[PDB]
């Protein structure tokens, strides 16, 4: 399958003292591997998975030091921005970035993509090609003169197609056990009366890696969403996932319908109907 | 700010068996700005030693957390988790329930 | 591997 390296960064500012908070994760693909907090003790890039661990010291260090760097442009963005916006400095605000590289079922690079918001808006965002800014806004647009005269997307191209693949190459051979099996999901129906008259099915999909599903209904073989529920994919919290949909029928009717689920852990769908 | 309100979502981490240890999970998400609140109680006290993932964001730049303990369901007790944010005018309180 | 050189807004 194609892989993903990705990175989220967050600064929010604290007008009442003191520097922004500042939290970095990083990601391949569900799986995070690093983590910075500078409200943690360690002032370091810590691990979060197993298999970064085997990193020696002189990546650890190098990787410290770039995330406080990345602390440090935040900082300064926080303050050249509530300037282009003509904020008080009474408020507090946010700066979001995200950035990484894909790599395809080939292994070689497939997309690269740098994207930054403020109070939780599009601000500028590298487009496609790796050779352009998408600017929100005027304020947005001096952002892009200046990326654009000190050649920021030339050098963030290199990292994307070049360093950022690489990288995501190594990890995924280092933490291949984990990073290159699909959990399946573990599939399960309940049944529940809510009248005399009506009953919910509900279709489970548990422990399952990577986060990406499709839990869709069917009734007599035709896709329903009317009188449906979906939650949104969540955590389990030992690195799996979770989902489930329902459907309200009525009571007799249930072998009508059917639940179909699809995964890159499953190579042809399941599907799930009650019975018994 | 725009300002979007949470998300929650209750749920244990396996299904739950009582006597049997298990985790309890409030995942949080779809907010902003980040700062907010969250507790886990059990029969509405709060649980102390609970654990929560690094603040991360998703595709619109809402943001995303996971907050959770070990415990034993038991027949008798009651959890839930109590989130505020700025958005809520008070705290919201959501019931864990067995099959959600 | 982070890129290394975040250039300031």
């Amino acid at each position: 399958g194609s892989h993903s390296m990705r990175y989220f960064f967050t600064s929010v500012s604290r007008p009442g003292r003191g520097e922004p908070r500042f939290i970095a994760v990083g990601y391949v693909d569900d799986t995070q591997f690093v983590r910075f907090d500078s409200d943690a003790a360690s002032q370091r890039m810590e691990p979060r998975a197993p298999w970064i661990e085997q990193e020696g010291p002189e990546y650890w260090d190098g990787e410290t030091r770039k995330v406080k760097a990345h602390s440090q442009t935040h900082r300064v963005d926080l303050g050249t921005l509530r300037g282009y916006y003509n904020q008080s400095e009474a408020g507090s605000h946010t700066v979001q970035r995200m950035y990484g590289c894909d790599v395809g079922s080939d292994w070689r690079f497939l997309r690269g993509y740098h994207q930054y918001a403020y109070d939780g808006k599009d601000y500028i965002a590298l487009k496609e090609d790796l050779r352009s800014w998408t600017a929100a806004d005027m304020a947005a647009q001096t952002t892009k003169h200046k990326w654009e005269a000190a050649h920021v997307a030339e050098q963030l191209r290199a990292y994307l197609e070049g360093t950022c693949v690489e990288w995501l190459r190594r990890y995924l051979e280092n933490g291949k056990e984990t990073l290159q099996r699909t959990d399946a999901p573990k599939t399960h129906m309940t049944h529940h009366a809510v009248s005399d008259h009506e009953a919910t099915l509900r279709c489970w999909a548990l422990s399952f890696y990577p986060a990406e599903i499709t839990l869709t209904w069917q009734r007599d073989g035709e896709d329903q969403t009317q009188d449906t529920e979906l939650v949104e994919t969540r955590p389990a919290g030992d690195g799996t996932f979770q989902k489930w949909a329902a459907v309200v029928v009525p009571s007799g009717q249930e072998q009508r319908y059917t639940c179909h689920v699809q995964h890159e852990g499953l190579p042809k769908p399941l599907t799930l109907r009650w019975e018994p | 700010m725009i300002q979007r309100t949470p998300k929650i979502q209750v749920y244990s981490r396996h299904p739950a068996e009582n006597g049997k240890s298990n985790f309890l999970n409030c995942y949080v998400s779809g907010f902003h700005p980040s700062d907010i609140e969250v507790d886990l109680l059990k029969n509405g006290e709060r649980i102390e030693k609970v654990e929560h993932s690094d603040l991360s964001f998703s595709k619109d730049w809402s943001f995303y957390l996971l907050y959770y303990t070990e415990f034993t369901p038991t027949e008798k007790d009651e959890y839930a988790c109590r989130v505020n944010h700025v958005t809520l005018s008070q705290p919201k309180i959501v019931k864990w329930d067995r099959d959600m | 591997y982070l890129e290394p050189a975040p250039v300031t807004a």
